[PDB]
């Protein structure tokens, strides 16, 4: 499970811990 | 650095340092200023290395030949005495301390080797070198030897070399020609061959040093020796009744001893320059002060005319001056040091049988005339290899700046910086100058060899050992706020859950820390996890802007489990995951480990900082250096 991010978002990206 | 209000002096151990200390005590009784007198071994080599950085002594004592090298490097401050004071000393002593028109030290006294003999064994001592062998057969029969003297320093063996025409630098039309060197002409060959013949005839021992010879002569076990005025006091105390006489003549020509002028220079980084002026001019260079030093261990022919005229009536001083006139005064040019080194090796090897006379002098000939800048670059890169093990972390600008310091010339103009680069490249191309065999770095349990430091070169993949030690350095830089898990943690936690790492933190309560750093090594790519304990956030850093979704989930399960098993349930909840945005991003596939280490460093230190893929060659060098220092770069 990997995800590439094309651009640089403004603030950090919140992600799931569950 | 150098303390203000105190004078600190360096002078060699064979001089009257206790006698000088009496002079310093009077200085302290009349001015309240403590005066410390030290005699470090190898002080002449030390003074450059420390005076460059501001440390070192206020006053430096040595024969004048060294001071050229110091003035060349801006280490000596200019002497400014009255014309009245300058008249007090013999002019040709001020000559010895003048480098390119400036005065760089105060002259003190004049030194020359003479022949010291035991009057009772040898009432009439030989006038020529050539008759000594038979004399030694005559005395060895009686049970004792003919001659013994220091064969480990070339100052003692030089007069024989120079007798039949050996010399250091041709002195024609006012200047010294440093390309014209006389250490392998047939006169010098003649002198040294006679010497080594004495070694092969068992008339002298090749291992004799200063201490051995002094004990031999003062115990009455040998009838002759060669030394300067400083020796005389220790013979006054011995069994021996001795005289001081002209050195023997080799091939009908006088032995030419190199004549030194004991000189007191002043450190240019000294905050006490005026104090040293007062001490040298009005306490040391008086009849009284020179008397003190002379009584501990004699100075010889002092520069102060008034006291010299009172000492000159001494037959021993007269003998030393005779030998001085027949010799040649030492140069004071910076090449003199390189000359002395070259000869020391040549004599030692020739008498030890490891080299011929012709080959040892062949070596010394080339070294004494070697280009100064080339030998300096050689020394700089050799020291760098001893310190860091390789030239991987070497910056060309670094070498350029060191040379600018040493020779007080520019080196950054293109024509010159290019010559420095070419010299560096030639050094690198020689064998053995690539890396140090068995080079090691040891920080706590960690150990790095050159196989580990090598992964920082170019675009190599950093290995586990480098990463883990550098993490421990980051943690120990702020250890009450940071804890660092090594790379093996994650693979265990991923495979066997909390039970595979349940004993990881031995006694560490991670929940009293502010930041936990966890590298993530998958195949060849390095990532990073950053836990802000206070804000209860798990955050994933990837230099390729790719999230590993399962990694922070593993970390979160671990953190809750640790809060349970450590009775820290106030940290059990609230955790949120984040994928870090707005950090550096690699374009190749091979700098990932370095990105991660820099991330860690500037998370821990919390200082304004940015870097990029294009900063990686610099930072790789920096990481290498920090590792060898076992200290980060603030
Ligand atoms: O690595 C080899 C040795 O290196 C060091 O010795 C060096 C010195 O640093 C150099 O300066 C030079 O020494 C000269 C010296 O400059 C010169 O004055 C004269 O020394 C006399 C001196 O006039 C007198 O005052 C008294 O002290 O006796 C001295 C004789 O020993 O001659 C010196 C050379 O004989 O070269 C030497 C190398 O030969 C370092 O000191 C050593 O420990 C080291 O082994
Ligand atoms: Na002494």
């Amino acid at each position: 499970a990997f995800v590439h991010y094309d651009k640089e978002e403004a603030s950090d990206v919140e992600i799931s811990l569950e | 650095k150098i303390e203000e209000g105190k004078l600190v002096i360096w002078i060699n151990g064979d001089k009257g340092y206790n006698g000088l200390a009496e002079v310093g005590k009077k200085f302290e009784k009349d001015t309240g200023i403590k005066v410390t007198v030290e005699h470090p071994d190898k002080l002449e080599e030390k003074f450059p290395q420390v005076a460059a950085t501001g440390d070192g002594p206020d006053i430096i004592f040595w024969a004048h030949d060294r001071f050229g090298g110091y003035a060349q490097s801006g280490l000596l401050a200019e002497i400014t005495p009255d014309k009245a004071f300058q008249d007090k000393l013999y002019p040709f002593t001020w000559d010895a301390v003048r480098y390119n028109g400036k005065l760089i030290a105060y002259p003190i006294a004049v030194e020359a080797l003479s022949l010291i003999y035991n009057k009772d064994l040898l009432p009439n001592p030989p006038k020529t070198w050539e008759e000594i062998p038979a004399l030694d057969k005559e005395l060895k029969a009686k049970g004792k030897s003919a001659l013994m003297f220091n064969l480990q320093e070339p100052y003692f063996t030089w007069p024989l070399i120079a007798a039949d025409g050996g010399y250091a630098f041709k002195y024609e039309n006012g200047k010294y020609d440093i390309k014209d060197v006389g250490v392998d002409n047939a006169g010098a060959k003649a002198g040294l061959t006679f010497l080594v013949d004495l070694i092969k005839n068992k008339h002298m021992n090749a291992d004799t040093d200063y201490s051995i010879a002094e004990a031999a002569f003062n115990k009455g076990e040998t009838a002759m020796t060669i030394n300067g005025p400083w020796a005389w006091s220790n013979i006054d105390t011995s069994k021996v009744n001795y005289g001081v006489t002209v050195l023997p003549t080799f091939k009908g020509q006088p032995s030419k001893p190199f004549v030194g002028v004991l000189s007191a220079g002043i450190n240019a980084a000294s905050p006490n320059k005026e104090l040293a002026k007062e001490f040298l001019e009005n306490y040391l260079l008086t009849d009284e002060g020179l008397e003190a030093v002379n009584k501990d261990k004699p100075l010889g022919a002092v520069a102060l005319k008034s006291y010299e005229e009172e000492l000159a009536k001494d037959p021993r001083i007269a003998a030393t001056m005779e030998n001085a006139q027949k010799g040649e005064i030492m140069p004071n040019i910076p090449q003199m040091s390189a000359f002395w080194y070259a000869v020391r090796t040549a004599v030692i090897n020739a008498a030890s049988g490891r080299q011929t006379v012709d080959a040892a002098l062949a070596a010394a000939q080339t070294n004494a005339a070697a280009e100064e800048h080339v030998t300096c670059v050689q020394s700089i890169l050799d020291e760098f290899l001893q310190t860091y093990g390789s030239l991987i972390p070497l910056s060309t600008d670094e070498v350029v700046e060191k040379l600018e310091d040493i020779f007080q010339q520019e080196f950054s103009t293109p024509s010159r910086k290019g010559l420095v680069l070419q010299l560096i490249q030639s050094y690198q191309r020689m064998p053995g100058n690539a890396m140090v065999r068995g080079f090691r770095v040891a920080y706590k349990r960690h150990v790095l060899t050159m196989d580990d430091l090598g992964t920082l070169y170019g675009q190599n993949w950093l290995n586990d050992q480098v990463m883990n030690m550098y993490g421990d350095l980051v943690m120990d830089t702020v250890p009450e706020k940071v804890h660092f898990f090594n790379s093996f943690f994650y693979d265990k936690l991923r495979t066997k859950g909390y039970d595979g790492v349940k004993r990881w933190t031995k006694n560490v309560d991670i929940f009293n820390k502010e930041l936990l750093l966890i590298p993530i090594h998958l195949e060849v790519h390095w990532s990073l996890i950053s836990v802000d304990v206070r804000r209860r956030t798990i955050t994933y850093f990837d230099s390729q802007r790719t999230l590993n979704r399962r990694c922070p989930k593993h970390i979160a399960k671990y953190l809750q489990a640790e809060a349970v098993k450590k009775d820290r349930l106030d940290f059990h909840q609230g955790w949120k995951g984040y994928f870090k945005m707005n950090v550096a991003r690699q374009n190749n596939d091979s700098d990932s480990g370095a990105f991660v280490l820099q991330y860690c460093k500037h998370l821990a230190l919390s200082q304004p900082f940015s870097f990029t893929q294009q900063d990686m060659p610099k930072l790789r060098r920096q990481i290498y250096k920090e590792l060898c220092h076992c200290k980060l770069t603030v």
